[PDB]
RNA sequence: GCUUUACUGCAGGCUGUCGCUGAG
RNA sequence: GCACGGAGGCGAAGAACCAUGGAUUUCCGAAUGAGAAUCUCUAACAAUUGCUUCGCGCAAUGAGGAACCCCGAGAACUGAAACAUCUCAGUAUCGGGAGGAACAGAAAACGCAAUGUGAUGUCGUUAGUAACCGCGAGUGAACGCGAUACAGCCCAAACC
């Protein structure tokens, strides 16, 4: 498929928040990414 | 912080712009220097050199330049 | 047009609307439909004047007529604006009156024969 | 050819966008008309008193 | 004496004689050459128009409205139906025509609202009414001690609420006595019975 | 208002065009042109650019590739930052 | 759901009449 | 900030935090220069209107809102132990539109008929009364009264 410009910002936004909860927070907040999409098994918008 | 309200309005309209392209430069060069994973950092004021500049603007903005 | 039976010629009509100028300043001129029905109505009026650009028709339509049953004389006008003007008014004119003539007492009622005469 | 399966194989077409105005994945890109928020068909927004329950 | 006005008046009562039934015999030809909405620069009926509201004024608007004649123009039911809702060539719309008039003018002019409006005329199949609208945002006529009223914010689109003069009348609200109890203060408040 | 260039792009492969193609690196506005990179460019080191490529990343950003004239040299331009 | 000389109605077609609509 | 880490920083130049007012406020969005799945192309109130210095010069409209409110369009399941009028119901749902509340409102009223009442909403009652109805099932007011709150005016025309 061809991608537009906007839509190319949308999957790298899509991207970034498939990354985890830094380690740090976890000690921030004494203790999960429920937004976790796999490419395979989800599908995205549009 | 290091640069107080009071210090911004004794400036002329040419010496806050003078200074608002000064704080620019030290801000690019504190992202440049984070960005090649400079640990020679000091988080506090990348983070003062945005509020300074807001400042800056925020005065030039009530003083009419 | 629906109201008008009759044609008056071009230099009838500046003769008319040059004895209504010397009216307004030598005698006295009622301007506006209204007025000047109520002088023909009052038997004040001795000449009345309606243009023939009215739209409405509606505005003028018994002017004829009750004119008719008045006795009193009245004659036709192309333009609404020069009737307006010659009464002395900056805007237009529908209907006038020359309520009492002045100093064209003559020239006007002779209008008013030539008129009668143009059936 | 079966209608269930096998009939599932051509689904390549794109219809349904994320649309502009209301950031639902609901632009029909081939009419142009969201059907979610009626972006391209009313200036109003697309909303029915039966999306609720008829006394809420 | 007589006003010139109540010559206006006396020639509308019978629009099919006289003089007057020539002019609209002349008039309608032009009219059903025209649009749906026209705005025109002078009243057909002053005297109607004055007694209504209008004034030589600038913000004042009138405006003949061409509407067809008859019955609601009904879509036959394409589902199950009980016999009394089968129903198609004479049902009749509960809006009269003078009513949907004052609205089509209205929408032509979003800004202004309508005053009121009257008959003039209509022919085999259209029924012609002209409307008189305000500009409630002139200065002339906020500054009018007698149309000022209709600048007020809860004023806008009185048409649409049936706030108007055929609106009211249409709904009902003109006795204050016996016949008017599903009417007033509202048809809707009444459950919609009248 | 925004501004032209964001900060250095510094990646393993940004240091080969530095070292080896005179080119430097950067992550810009993705609203500015090739035109505009190429002056934000030379007024903030005072070089000559002689030719910027950019690509539209899947980071969100604009990467532009600007080359420098055989004049400037990359390696020294970057080292002061 | 379907049918028809089942019951009752509703579109549609035909036809008279009134309005548009006037002169001898 | 939620958020208790690591590093670093700010605060007696009175920070944090709270109140009020101001600044900033990307793109799409009624979305308005034009086009477009939030981007792009070469000055823009697009469109419809009022005024008009007839020039977008001055203005209006658009869309939103929990429901409420006003004006239009308007079912069927159901009840009648079937069903057609009736009923469900002017309900559901649809179209248009206002406000902080709407709407109504100073009698061509009422008609305890009077030597009487006196704008309009609403609440209580009048009353399941009068009235409607395959006179079946069902449907269903008002005047008055006791309260609440109270407020009365402007044109058209005559004559100027
Ligand atoms: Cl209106
Ligand atoms: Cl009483
Ligand atoms: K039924
Ligand atoms: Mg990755
Ligand atoms: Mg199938
Ligand atoms: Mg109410
Ligand atoms: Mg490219
Ligand atoms: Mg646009
Ligand atoms: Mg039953
Ligand atoms: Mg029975
Ligand atoms: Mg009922
Ligand atoms: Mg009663
Ligand atoms: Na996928
Ligand atoms: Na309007
Ligand atoms: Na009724
Ligand atoms: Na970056
Ligand atoms: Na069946
Ligand atoms: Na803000
Ligand atoms: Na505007
Ligand atoms: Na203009
Ligand atoms: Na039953
Ligand atoms: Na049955
Ligand atoms: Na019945
Ligand atoms: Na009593």
């Amino acid at each position: 498929g061809k991608k537009s410009k906007a839509t190319k910002k949308r999957l790298a936004k899509l991207d970034n928040q498939n990354s985890r909860v830094p380690a740090w927070v976890m000690l921030k907040t004494d203790e999960r990414n429920h937004k976790r999409r796999h490419w395979r098994r989800n599908d995205t918008d549009e | 912080t290091v640069l107080h309200v009071q210090e911004i309005r004794d400036m002329t309209p040419a010496e806050r712009e003078a200074e608002l392209d000064d704080l620019k430069t030290e801000l690019l060069n504190a992202r440049a220097v984070q960005a090649a994973g400079g640990a020679p950092e000091n988080p506090g004021r990348i983070k003062e050199l945005r509020k300074a500049i807001a400042r800056i603007k925020t005065i030039q903005g009530e003083e009419g330049d | 047009p629906v109201y008008v039976d009759f044609d008056v010629p071009a230099d009838l009509e500046d003769d008319a609307l040059e004895a209504l100028e010397v009216a307004r300043d030598t005698g006295a001129v009622k301007k506006g439909t209204n007025e000047t029905t109520k002088s023909i109505e009052r038997g004040s009026a001795e000449l009345v004047f309606v243009a023939e650009d009215v739209q409405p028709e509606e505005i003028v339509m018994h002017i004829p007529e009750l004119a008719d049953e008045k006795g009193v004389p009245f004659i036709f006008v192309e333009q609404q604006d020069d009737l307006g003007h010659a009464a002395g008014l900056e805007v237009g004119s529908a209907a006038a009156a020359v309520t009492d003539a002045g100093a064209a007492a003559t020239v006007l009622e002779e209008i008013a024969d030539k008129v009668e005469e143009l059936r | 050819t079966g209608a269930g399966t096998p009939s599932q194989g051509k689904k390549n077409t794109t219809t349904h966008t994320k649309c502009r105005r209301c950031g639902e994945k609901s632009y029909h890109t081939k009419k142009k008309v969201c059907s979610s928020c009626g972006f391209g068909k009313s200036a109003k927004r697309r909303d029915y008193e039966w999306q609720s329950k008829a006394g809420e | 004496a007589r006003s010139a006005y109540s010559y206006i008046r006396e020639a509308w009562k019978r629009p099919k004689e006289g003089q007057i039934a020539e002019l609209m015999w002349h008039r309608m030809q032009e009219w059903r050459n025209e649009p749906a909405v026209v705005r025109i620069e002078r009243p057909t009926r002053l005297d109607r128009a004055r007694s209504l509201g209008y004034k030589a004024k600038q913000g004042i608007i009138v405006v003949r409205v061409a509407i067809r004649k008859g019955s609601s123009r009904r879509t036959r039911f394409n589902k199950g139906r009980r016999s009394k809702r089968m129903m198609v060539n004479r049902i009749t719309r509960k809006k009269n025509i003078q009513r949907i008039a004052e609205e089509r003018a209205n929408r032509k002019f979003p800004n202004l609202r309508v005053l009121n409006s009257y008959s003039v005329g209509e022919d085999g199949r259209h029924k012609w009414h002209e409307v008189i609208l305000i500009d409630p945002d002139h200065p002339a006529i906020k500054s009018d001690d007698q149309l000022s009223w209709i600048s007020r914010t809860r004023h806008r689109l009185r048409t649409f609420r049936g706030l108007t003069s055929a609106g009211r009348r249409c709904r009902g609200l003109r006795g204050q006595g016996k016949g008017s109890e599903k009417v007033r203060p509202s048809l809707r408040v009444n459950g919609a019975k009248a | 208002s925004w501004d032209v260039i964001k900060h250095p792009h510094v990646t393993e492969k940004a240091m080969n065009d530095m070292d080896f193609q005179n080119k430097l690196q950067f992550a810009v506005d993705d609203r500015a042109s090739k035109g505009e990179v190429a002056d934000a460019v030379e007024e903030q080191y005072d070089v000559t650019v002689e030719q910027v490529n950019t690509q539209n990343t899947m980071d969100g950003e604009k990467k532009a590739v600007v080359r420098l004239s055989e004049d400037d040299d990359a390696q020294e331009v970057a080292s002061r930052i």
